This record gives C-alpha cells, structure tokens and sequence, in this order.
C-alpha cells in the first residue's frame, strides 16, 4: 500500500500523467477548435481534389498544414500541441473518389518517455492514432460535404438559381445528410469523446500503480473505441457507417463536380449532374432507412445495446420513424 | 481557422444591439470596455478574432463597422461601454444628423451616400480577420435608420463580398406591440427586399417575440427596442459561444448551420433556447438536466419567434439542433430523449432524416455563467413562416393604408408610392410559404 | 474464524457440501455431515455450528469483495479463541460452554450484519422497492403502466417484443412521472411465447411477461432464487389481476361512451355483469392490498425495525411472503385453477361489454350468453369455497373475501353466482 | 399514466361548485391558488395530472373550465386568488352579465353559443392531459345558468370526446329550501335530458339531502346556496379523493364508476359520507369507528340524496362502495363490514353480484381532516329513484305548466315548447322504474 501510493504520487507529481491526458486532449481529442477546422478543410480540399498520399501526405504539405492550423489555433501554440504530430501509416497511389478512408493512413503519435511508457503503452499510443485517424476522416467527409453545400451556395448566388428545383433538392439532401452525420457525430462525441474522456480522468485520477495506470488508459481507449463504434462486434455496424459516409461523399462529388447553371427555365437552374445528384440522395435515403431498421432489430434484438443510443441519435426527432 | 463574422450595427436597435453584443464577448473574454484584456483575463481560450480584431497585442477592437443615417445612435454608441470597442474609423455617422425621419428609403440613401465609409469600414474589420467568412449585419427592419442603413450594410457587403455569403439579423416589428415607428411595415418589408436580394440567409428576429420574452420571462412590461436589442445580443452571444470558444464540436459556422438550411431559399431559421432563465434570476443556479431543458424549450417564453396563431397549417419543426454549452450528461440527454420520446416533445419533417444534433461547448472561463447547461437550438419550424407572413401583411397592411408614408416620401425611393413595399411583401410571403413547405414532403421538389 | 473449511481428510463432523456458487463459492460449500456429527454434538447445536460456519464463509466471501471492514467480532475473534483453549484445556467437554461461546459469537456477527445491513446497505429502500415493483406495491403506477402497455402485452411475446415492452413500461412510467432511472434497470422484461424460443407457454405470450430484479452484493443472500421465482409469480398474478380490471374499465368506457345509445336488455345486461365483476374484483384487490400485502409488509417492517439479528430481519421478510403466498390462494391448486377459469370469464365478459356499445349482436348474444353461465358458475364455486373456509377457519382472507363478496347478500341471495347477464 | 379527468364548469352556480371543488383539491394536494405546488405537498402520492395540468414548468393549474352566463361567478372566480387555477382559453364570461334567468333555456343557449370555444377548451385540455379519461361537468341542474350551461357542456363533451365517459354534477333542487329559480324542474329536466343522452354518468346531488346534512352533521342553521355548493363540492372530493391520491386500488375513473352503473342508461349514482364532522367541529376528536361510521352512512340523513318517501318501490341499494379516506385500520373495516351485513345495512340488487365495498384511502397531508378517520359511500340505490321520480314529477310540472319558461322561452330551446322536458321527465322516469327494478330480479334488463 506504501509503494502503490507513492507510485501514484510520483506519477501525479513527477510523471505528470494528468499532464499527459491534457495533451492528448488539447492535441488528439481537437480541442484546439481552430485547428481542427483548419485541418479538416485542409483535408476536404485536397481529397476532393483528388491529391494523391504523395501530393498530400507530402511533408511539405503536412507540414504547412500543421503549421496553418496552430497558427489559427488558439491552443495550436501550446507546448500540449507541440507533442502532435502527422504521420503516415502508408502511402496511398491515388486517393479514392467518395471513400470515407480515403485519410486513414494518417496517425498522430504520443510520445511517452520511461516510466510512463509502461502505462501509456504503445498499444495505446496506436488506439489513440486510430481514434485520432477516424476522426480525422470523420471531419473529412463533413468538411467535404460543407464544401460541397458552399459551392452550391455559391453558384445560386452568383446565378441567382435559389429557383433551382434540381439545386434546391440536392440542397436538401445534403442538410439531412449534414443532420444526420452531425447527430451520430454529437453521439459519437458525447459517449466516447466526453463520457469517456470523463471516465479516463477519473481513472488516471485514481491510478495506483504503473499496471493500475496502463489498465485504466487502455479502459479509456476501449471505451472511447465501443462507444465510438470502433469495436468488432460494432464492425459491420461501423462498415455500414462507412458505406453510408462513402454515399454521402459521392453524393457530395456529384453535386460540387458542376457549378449551378443559370436559371433557363420556370424549373429554375439544372444542374448537369442533377439526375446523378438526385440518384445518390434516393440510395442515401434508402441506404438510411436499411440503416434505421438494421439497428432496430439490433437494439430490440439486445446484441448491441449502444447501438439503441446510436438508433436514438439518427432518430433523435423520430424522423427516420415516420419514414 | 474559424470563420470571422463583422458585426454592422445600423440605427438605434442595430447599435444598441452591437453595444451589448460587444459588451458581452468583452465580459466573457475579459476584455475592458476600452478594449484592453483585463488582468484577470488570462484565458486566452477566447475566440476574440470571430468577431474582434486587435489592434495591437493589447487591444482588442470589434470587427464592426457602425453605419446609420441618424447621429442619434451614434452619439449613444459614443456614450456607451463599448464606444472604445469599435474602430472609431470604422463608424460612419451621417454629418445632417437629421437622420431616416423613420423612413428606410431615406435610410438607405444615406448608406448609398456612405456606401464608400461603410464599406472601407467593413474591410478594415475584416482584414483584421484571419479567416473571414464574410459579414452579419444586425439591424431592425421597424425603425428608418436601422433599416435603410441595414439594407445598405448588406447591399455594400454583397458588392464588396460578391464570393462570400452574407448573412443578416434582421429584427422585423413586433406586431403585438404599437411601433412608434409608424412606418415600420414599409421599413420591413424594404429590410426583408434587401434580404432577399443582397443576402444569402435572413435570420427573422420578431420584435413581437422578443417584447414577450421581456414580459413574460424578464417581467419587463413595455420592452424598449434598446432592450430587444440587448436580448437579441445576448441570444447571439449565447449561439456563437462555441465560435468564440474553440473546442472539439461545432467550430465553424456551416457545421453548425448545415442542419438547419435544408434549401438555399428555404433559409428562414427558428431558435430555441435552454434553459431560460431571466437577467435577475442569475442567483440560483438550477441544476437543470438535459430533461429538464428539454421541457423548457418547449416553452412558447423561450422561443425567439413569434409566430402567429395559423389555425388551418399544423406548422412544425422539420428539423432541431441543439448545441448546448456547460455541464451536461450524456445520460441525461438520453433520458430527455426518452422523455421527449414518451411526450411526442419533438415532431420532424417525414420525408427525410432529421434529428438533434448534439455541439458541446466550452464556457467562457471569465464570464461566470449562472447555468450548469446552457444551450442554443437552431431548427428549422414550419412556424417560422408565421413571423415572415405576419410581416408581409403588416408591410402590405402599411402600404395599402398609406400609413406613415409622408415620413417615407420624403425619399425617393418611397416618395411617390410604396410599391417596393408591397413587392417585398409579396417576396417573404413566397419565403415563409417555402419554409412551410419544408415541412411538407413535397419540399424536396419545391422549387 | 476464517470461514475456512479446513478438512483436507473429512476428519471434521462437518463435511463440505457443494458450493451453489465471483459467485464467491455458496456458503453452502461447507455442510454439517450428520453421518459424522458426534452424538454429543446435538443436532440444535449442530444446527448453530453450521449458521456459524455459514456466516462466517459468507463474511470472508463479503469481505474478499468488500473494502477492508473489520470482523464483526474484530479483536473479539482472539478472545473466543481464547475460550475454546481453555475448553480444550477443560477435562470434559461441556456442550453448554460450547453452545455458549457459539452463541455469544453468533449474536455479535448477527448484530453486526444487520446494522450493517439496515443502516450501512439500506434493506429497507430494497424491500421498498421490490413490494413496488415485484409485488405491484405502486398499484396506480402498474395499472397505468398495463393501461399503456395492453396493445404491446396483449399480443404474444416475442424474443425482440421484451425491448417493446420495456420500452413501453419506461414511457408510462414517464407517463405515470415515475422518473427513477435506477428504478427501470432493475425491472427486466421477459419471454417469448407462443409464435412471437417463442415455442413452448401454456396460455400467450402476455401470460409468460415476467419481471427479473438483479439483487446487489451482500442483498442477493437475501433475494434467492426460490425468492426471485416467488416475486415473479406474484409478478404475474398482481399483473394479471390488473389486466382483468383494465379490461372491466374499458368495458365501463365502452359503456359511458355508448351511454348516448339507448341500453338495449342485451346491453345492459352486459353493463350489469361487467358492473358485478367489477365491484367483486375492486373488493378483492382492496382485501389483498389491506388484509394480505399491506399487513404482511407492515409486519415484515415491524419485526425488522423491532430486530437487531440480520437473520431476525430475514425471517420476518421471508414470514411476510409466506403470508402473501398463502392469502392469494397460490397453493390450493385446484382453487387457483378455477379462479383462473373466473378470470378468464370475467375477461371475456368485460371484453364482450367493451366491444359491443350498441345491443349484442347473434356473436355477441351467444358470447354474452356463455360469459353470463360460465361466470355465475365460476362465482357460485368460489362463493362455495370461500364459505367452506370460513366455516373451517382455516383462512382468514378467504372468510373476509367472503364477508366482502356478499356483504349486501346479493351473492347470497344469487346463490353465490355473478347473475346472469340476460343475453 | 394517469386518467385526467376535465373539469367542466357550468353557469354561475356551477362556476362557483367548480371553483370551490378545485379549491379544496388544491388544498388536498397543496397547490396554491395561484397554481403553484405548496412547500407543504411533498407527498407526491397524489394523481395530479388526473385533476391538474401544469401551465409552466412549476405551476400547476387546474383542469377546470369555467363556464357562465353570468358575469359575478366568473368575474368573482379570476378576482379572485384562484384566477390563474383555470386555463383563461377554457373561460368564458357573458359579456351581459345577466345570467340566464334561472332558465335553463338561456344557460343552454350561452353554452351554444360558445361550444366552438368550449370544445376547443375540451380538445386541448385533452392534449394537455397525457391520458385524459373524460370529461366532468361540475353545475347545478336547478338553476339557469349553471343547469342550461351543464346541458351544453355534456352535448359538446359528446360531441368532442364520444369516445370518452362524460360525467355530470347535477343538483336537484332543494326541497325545504324555497328555489330562487322558478324554472328548477324545467333546468332539472334538461339537466335530466342532457345526462340521458350526453352525460355518461350522472351523479345526483340532492340540495334538500345537503341542506339536512349541514344542519345535523355540519351545525350550518341555515345553508347557502354558496355552502350547499361547497358542501356538494367536499363531497365530490372526498369521493373521488382515490381518483386523486392515488392507490392500490381504483386507480381510474372507469374502474371505479364500471361497479356503479349497471345499465349505460341508469348512471344515475347516489352518494354517502360517514363520519360526518363540521370543519368547525374539528375541536373534539371523536372516536369514530369504521363500524360506527358505516352504522352512520346507512342513515338518511348521511346520504346524500333527499329520497322521497316512496311507498310502492321496494328500494334496495344496487350497489355499494365505501371511499375511505384517512388513517383506517383493517380491523376496523373488518368489523365495519361485519356490522353492515349483522344490520343489513344495504340490500342488493337480485339479478347481479352486488356488496357495499369498501376502500381504505390515506388523507391527504395537505388537507386537514376535521375526522380522524373518514369516508364517501356511492352507491346505486333504488331509493335514489324516489329522487329522480321527485325530479321527473317536477320536471312534468313544470313542462305541462310552462312555468318560469318565459325566461326560458326566449331561449330557442324552450322558445315554442317544454317538448324536451317532458321527454326528460319521462327518460328520469323510466330510469326511476328501471331503479326500482334494479332492487328487482329484472335489473337484467334495468335501462331498457
């Protein structure tokens, strides 16, 4: 009992290891708000662009990004941001139209010095890369698909085609699409990036010993992974997930791919790739109500009870209900 | 980076909003009334460049640009805390000081006449912006300062900023309340023609919705428009917390815009707003749960738009997001879920997805805040429509009765008639019909 | 002492039994072998010995999950020790010494659990708790509760209708502003029957609906599983109860919302049956809640805070669902089987009343008619049997249901039968 | 959840018998009369939301409208402390003032007039209500006002809610007591009329029964119109306390009331209260006991019905059920009920199964009980028959006499004809006949 309280004061005191989870926080939880906007529209850019890992992952690239980011970071100059960095875990050919992975080979490293690499182990390191990975994709996409919503906003405005029948119901695919990704978001956020969060403090908090503290990090990281729909059993539920986000970036590709047109005619403006545009909205839909069913009869069937939050978060106002 | 917003304060409402809007983010920021960070405010943690700029190290100056046409509002800015926030070059104040006689085409002439100041103005704000979006004029559409130069603000921000978006908060007249300013149907419907032809996205601010906010939830029984102004600031402030306070969620504009802007027409927002709580009532802290502000924001006091009683459409949310600041449980949001579930508390649009979207948001560490949890609601609510539709009959009501229009002809936009007006009417009226068609399945072929 | 058995060779009179059991091994692990015990060890005393031994396994079990709480006996422990070296010391072997310092332990121990169990964990919330729901002690709520539910409990279970219905019973109970989310997990949904495995039940699937409540360390030493299965079934009877007055209340709408619709004789002999059985039901439930459940709860309540002994408190628990299982009729098979057939009479009946607003159609003149027979031959047979028991002393709720029953002797006068309703 | 009941409140005299019926409920259940909770009411074993609906997140109002065609009732209800009690868009107040005559006739036309308004009221107190069960109309069938408005208030809760049960108050007139309202018989047969064909349950309150119980159990020399209205209102509460404090048993309306009416037609219920103490005559406790007190209910004089004494109908309880409410020791019911059936304290009907019930209930902890131990009988007694016959001759009375009609003649009702009272009279007095049948072995066919 000697030995385990004073190995919890010296990793309080000495280790810092509250220190070290503040970091992560700041760094690979974004709690820098500034530079995660800046990256995510970093990265939403170039994959629509179509860079290739070797055009984007370039470190000059990186670099300027990281750069930019902690510029316009408020927390982006803390020495907590300064433990961030941006790897690569391979490097892509060609970056693949509407894949939700597409950012998935990038990893952010924790450096952990003895003896707090006992503890903060490299699994645990490689967790929260993953978590960091996912997120980062998850940014991705939305960010693609603001983008995708500003440039229709754009060419209305420039056309005045807010007349568009094909832009006004391509506009308002992307809003339910942008709802929904948004809510699952806020629900990913709340269990795994809050709740979690909260848990891992409390038990980095009362960490005894160096066993004690690596248990209850890997805790965090398998809760912030179950409640963030990272686990095995939550993995077709995830590659679902994936599959609906790779729809949605489709989608996204189809309507940024072409500017609105003029309004020619008492439809309002055309856009050449509505019928394309209106096709992924109906497989969106489709695919969304599959979805919405699917985890019904998970969560009634009692094998995933997180997924019954997950199904109260897509139909938070009953929408996909009464659909 | 985060996407700066300039803040035009136009006429007395529109400068009395600013005031108090830049007296709130100094509070929370700890910034002085003269622009100086207060040795207290060491938590650097605030987004200051949203809608401040500095000017140097030490001094931090709104990114706003005040333009009226009535020396009025400008010398009761000058006389106000926040008269060291703005760029004094940055406020354009009309020399005749004769002001708008409550008429927005003279309102909007004096703009026209300042449209050069006005827009420098604007570009100083925004270059001392890192990452400006674009521009947020607040104004009142009743009065004819406010509205005239209101309308010019957006006009000059959609010539100056012809790629960016401009966004207005537009106050329209409270119709339960008697406008002394008489004209104000014409000013409205004048403001809401600008919004449908300058700007990207009209925000519908009901005066009538706030002045019963003040009544029934402040016990103020004759709001002042200065203090419909200063609600007006502090629901903004309470909406852009997360902006000005970076954090893991909603921290661009357009994350937390998208849900609720399902058409580029269909652009009239609702908001909603948990817990409310009146200015007095700071003392006890309630812990209100997610539940708990749930139940509340289902409360008519809360909500910032005052929709009419519409006996034959069952107007209702298509969509609701609520991003809420402070303490919260995610158990408590399922539990509120549950019980909103159980209530029915929630009804969202049929034809497609839509949820609550959840933002969590870091509080200002030097403004205490006087709630556990607080949270704003932006949802799109078929109601809405009945702001906007009010408005276009009060507007149509004012032209058709020539009321007040001996202030408006002395411009000439309005001098001979007010047909400008009522084709503005005729404008919000589509819109407010377009925003309750969005509740409709049929919207996804509107348009 | 240490709860340990040791007896490596089974030289000891106690022999260790099978540990029903972290299900730390069931105290049963350790068992007196009669076929061992020495005849001077009497089987009273050998009794006390094996609660002795029993609790002490049960306090090292509690203890190795438990923080660090001392003995109950603490440094006491060392002076029991003390006493047994000079009764090895002692030339003869007294059993009243023994039987003693056995006991001097056993009331320290039993003292300490039951401060520990009343005022450190509370027993009082649990049993609360468990009389509200498993015993149906918030009879407003689960009458609410089974008001909401019906259409979703009305159909058979289902593997996936469990989380239906718990889903339901969460929404009355915020509904019924029963808000207490520590309430709704211990409240667990059951079984599929009968097509909705959904294969084997006797009667539907709304009959197999049972409520589980998972007991917490120390208290699920208290709520065993005979405890549970017994909860359970008094689950389903108070359920069954309810439903069968739920459907008489709607029978009683049906017939306020047709009360615009002139009464037909085959109307309002429906309306009359449906008003006999309800009084008769309303009677008996008050008499079940009062005289049964009410007193029995009381009691139990009573002995525990009139008690010092965790055992005290548990017999008088244990007391108190011997009062409630024999009042309710549950073991007079027979008796609980023509009940039963009455429910489901009065069921149908209620159902017939529900259904038709206007007069009974042909359907419903042959339904009314045979509801009307089986129901007045069902009721003249309990009136039977509950004079029977009165006559013979033998239940005291039964003579006071009879008393009830026929307190203005229309069932006296009616022979005991539910007048038929005229179809 | 729940079963909400609304509150209907009906002319002037029934504006009044609603206010002060919701009142002493929100005595019971500690709520101010400005709607908001008592510190005192922190048991939260009442049915609120059976009787109240929150009007904010900490007010709760009463689900009560109000109803006059006279403006002092109403007019003196919101200026009073009870003003915010009721929902404002649930009240209606004549412009005029005049009330309706004491003909019912007008009462019935006010209520015409605003039955838009008050099956608007209906509708969304029923949304405002998570489990409404129906709808009950507090008013007085003797005068104009409150009688004409009752009628109205039971065709437009048929009307919106036909589905749910309809309840009525319906207060006979006083019959040592000289009426005020001449047109009483004319009022009591629509009042009659209106419970026959929109009522689902009428319950009658006999103002002749609550004038002698004020006199020998309450020590009031001379009742009020505005005391037997309170007295009725006690009474209502006491009765549907277990409505409201919520229990074991009788935890819904429709559960109670389906023992009590046995025919849909013969809803026609009588009540009885025992012990019976003045609030003023709280300062001796008297032992009471349930046998004591149920001795004492089988007294006329506690039965809340003025039966005439009819000598051709052999009156009999149809049935019986004892509302206790208060500290009640099962002992105590136990000999209370073996006193009943040792003096055959009620005689049933021969064609069912029928018992007086009884029903231990807690007090309420907010409302101090003048009675250490209390309770409300109803019943379905043939006897009550001699009251509604009473009723019915009255109603033909005055019919065939057209008097008081002129008040009412002005009125479309009862501008040509009493046409609809004398139907009245004869549905009250088949409903008599089917009464007495009821003590009968053709109770089968009671209502037919």
């Amino acid at each position: 009992s000697l030995v385990n309280k004073a190995a919890v004061d010296y990793f309080f005191v000495e280790l810092h290891l509250e220190a070290h989870y503040e970091a992560l926080r700041h760094f690979l939880l974004m709690e820098d708000g500034e530079f995660a906007q800046s990256l995510s529209d970093l990265l939403f850019e170039k994959l629509g662009a179509g860079q290739t890992p070797g055009e984007l992952l370039n470190p000059l690239v990186l670099n300027s990004v990281l750069s930019k980011a902690l510029q316009c970071s408020l927390h982006g100059d803390t020495p907590h941001a300064s433990n961030l960095s941006l790897a690569l875990k391979y490097l892509p050919e060609v970056f693949a139209p509407n894949a939700p992975d597409v950012l998935s080979c990038l990893e952010l490293r924790y450096k952990v010095d003895w003896p707090l690499n006992i503890v903060i182990t490299e699994g645990c390191l490689s967790k929260y890369s993953g978590v960091f990975s996912f997120l980062l994709q998850l940014k991705l996409m939305m960010w693609a698909l603001k983008d995708v919503c500003f440039h229709l906003k754009r060419t209305a405005l420039l056309s005045h085609m807010a007349g568009s029948v094909q832009f006004r119901q391509l506009q308002l695919f992307k809003h339910e699409m942008q709802h929904f990704v948004k809510v699952i978001q806020g629900y990913i956020a709340n269990q795994i990036l809050h709740v979690t969060w909260c848990e891992f403090r409390a038990r980095l908090a009362t960490v005894g010993d160096l066993e004690e503290i690596q248990r209850a990090h890997a805790e965090y990281l398998h809760e912030a992974v179950f409640r963030g729909l990272l686990t095995e059993k939550a993995a077709p539920v995830m590659n679902v997930i994936h599959s609906i986000f790779s729809l949605v970036l489709k989608f996204r590709s189809q309507l940024i791919s072409q500017a609105w047109g003029p309004p020619g005619g008492p439809r309002g403006a055309e856009h050449p790739n509505f019928a394309l545009m209106q096709q992924s909205y109906n497989t969106f839909k489709y695919y969304s109500h599959f979805l919405f069913k699917v985890v019904t009869k998970l969560v009634n069937r009692g094998y995933q009870p997180h997924l019954e939050d997950f199904l109260l978060r897509i139909n938070f106002n009953n929408y996909y209900q009464d659909a | 980076m985060p996407r700066e917003i300039i803040t035009l304060q136009l006429g007395q409402c529109g400068n009395q909003i600013g005031f108090e809007f830049w007296k709130q983010l100094c509070a929370e920021h700890g910034i002085s009334p003269e622009g100086i960070v207060e040795e207290f405010a060491t938590e650097g943690t605030d987004r200051k460049d949203v809608f401040f700029y500095q000017a140097d190290d030490e001094h931090y100056i709104p990114r706003a640009v005040l333009l009226d046409l009535e020396p009025r509002v400008i010398h009761s800015i000058l006389n106000s805390p926040y008269a060291k926030l703005y760029n004094p070059e940055n406020i354009y104040l009309s020399e005749h000081g004769g002001g708008a006689g409550n008429n927005w085409a003279s309102g909007f002439s004096q703009g026209e006449k300042i449209h050069e100041d006005i827009f420098d103005i604007i570009d100083r704000e925004a270059d001392g912006s890192d990452s400006l979006e674009g521009f947020v004029l607040c104004h009142s559409i009743a009065g004819g300062t406010g509205s005239g130069l209101g309308s010019y603000l957006l006009e000059r921000l959609n010539d100056r900023y012809p790629k960016k978006l401009v966004q207005t908060y537009s106050v329209f007249p409270n119709q339960d309340e008697m406008s002394d300013v008489v004209v104000q149907p014409y000013n409205s419907l004048l403001t809401l023609k600008r919004l449908t032809q300058n700007a990207d996205c009209v925000v519908v601010l009901d005066n009538t919705a706030l002045n019963r906010i003040a009544t029934d939830r402040l016990h103020i029984q004759n709001p002042s428009f200065s203090q419909i102004n200063q609600l007006v600031s502090t629901i903004m402030s309470a909406s852009t917390t997360t902006l000005r306070y970076p954090g893991y969620m909603n921290n661009d504009l357009i994350g937390l815009i998208a849900s609720l802007i399902p058409t580029p027409r269909l652009h009239f927002l609702m908001t909603g707003y948990t817990p409310l709580t009146t200015d007095q009532s700071v003392a006890s802290v309630r812990k209100t749960t997610v539940l708990d502000v749930m139940r509340r924001l289902l409360q008519p006091k809360n909500v910032m738009v005052s929709t009419g009683r519409d006996r034959q459409t069952n107007h209702c949310y298509i969509a609701i997001l609520n991003i809420i600041q402070g303490e919260v449980d995610p158990t408590q949001v399922h539990k509120s879920l549950q019980r909103i579930r159980e209530r029915k508390l929630a009804n969202f649009i049929p034809w497609g997805p839509a949820s609550i979207q959840v933002a969590l948001s870091r509080k200002s560490p030097y403004l205490p805040s006087a709630h556990r949890v607080s949270g704003l609601m932006m949802a799109n609510h078929t109601s809405i429509s009945s702001l906007f539709e009010r408005t276009c009959r009060q507007y149509d009501k004012l032209r058709k009765r020539e009321a007040f229009l001996e202030q408006f002809r002395k411009e000439d936009m309005f001098k001979d008639n007010f047909d400008e007006m009522d084709t503005s009417r005729e404008i919000v009226q589509q819109l407010i019909d377009e925003y309750h068609a969005a509740t409709r399945p049929d919207y996804i072929s509107w348009g | 002492l240490h709860g340990l058995l040791l007896d490596q060779h089974e030289e000891f009179f106690i022999k260790q039994g099978p540990s029903s059991g972290m299900l730390a091994p069931s105290l049963k692990q350790f068992s007196l072998r009669v076929e061992i015990l020495p005849s001077y060890i009497p089987v009273r005393v050998a009794e006390k010995i094996l609660f002795v031994g029993e609790s002490v396994q049960m306090f090292e079990n509690q203890n190795v999950n438990l923080t660090r709480k001392g003995s109950i006996l603490k440094n006491q422990e060392d002076t029991f020790a003390a006493e047994l070296h000079r009764l090895k010391q002692q030339p003869l072997f007294s059993l009243v010494d023994f039987e003693q310092v056995v006991d001097r332990i056993r009331s320290t121990v039993a003292e300490h659990l039951w401060k520990l169990m009343v005022e450190e964990s509370d027993l009082l919330g649990q049993l609360k708790i468990i009389k509200d729901f498993y015993l149906l002690g918030r009879g407003e709520l689960f009458q609410a509760f089974i008001d909401t539910a019906q259409h979703m409990l009305k159909t058979p279970p289902t593997a996936v209708t469990e989380h239906d219905v718990n889903v339901a019973f969460q929404q009355s109970a915020h509904k019924v502003l029963l808000d207490d989310d520590n309430l709704l997990p211990l409240l667990h949904l059951t079984i599929e029957y009968h097509g909705k495995s959904p294969r084997e039940a006797p009667a539907s699937g709304w009959a197999a609906l049972g409520l589980s409540y998972k007991v917490q360390w120390p208290l699920h030493i208290l709520f065993t599983p005979a405890v549970l299965e017994k909860y359970n079934v008094v689950f389903k009877y108070l359920l069954s109860v309810r439903r069968v007055q739920a459907e008489l209340q709607h029978c009683w709408a049906l017939q306020m919302q047709r009360k615009h619709l002139k009464s037909n004789q085959t109307d309002a002999i429906k309306w009359r049956l449906r008003n006999h059985m309800a009084f008769l039901v309303d009677n008996l439930q008050y008499y079940l809640q009062v005289d049964v459940l009410e007193s029995q709860f009381s009691q139990l309540l009573h002995q525990i805070n009139s008690t010092r002994d965790f055992e005290s408190i548990r017999l008088a628990h244990d007391h108190f669902l011997s009062n409630l299982l024999a009042q309710s009729f549950i073991l007079l098979k027979p008796v609980f089987h023509c009940l039963n057939e009455i429910l489901d009479l009065c069921h149908s009946f209620c159902s017939l009343v529900s259904q038709n607003l206007g007069p009974l159609d042909e359907r419903g003149a042959a339904q009314l008619s045979i509801l009307v027979k089986g129901f007045s031959r069902q009721s003249s047979l309990l009136f039977k049997i509950l004079s029977s028991v009165r006559n013979h002393q033998i239940n005291s709720d039964l003579a006071q249901l009879l008393l009830r029953l026929d307190y203005n002797k229309y069932y006296t006068q009616a022979g005991g039968t539910l007048g038929s309703f005229g179809m």
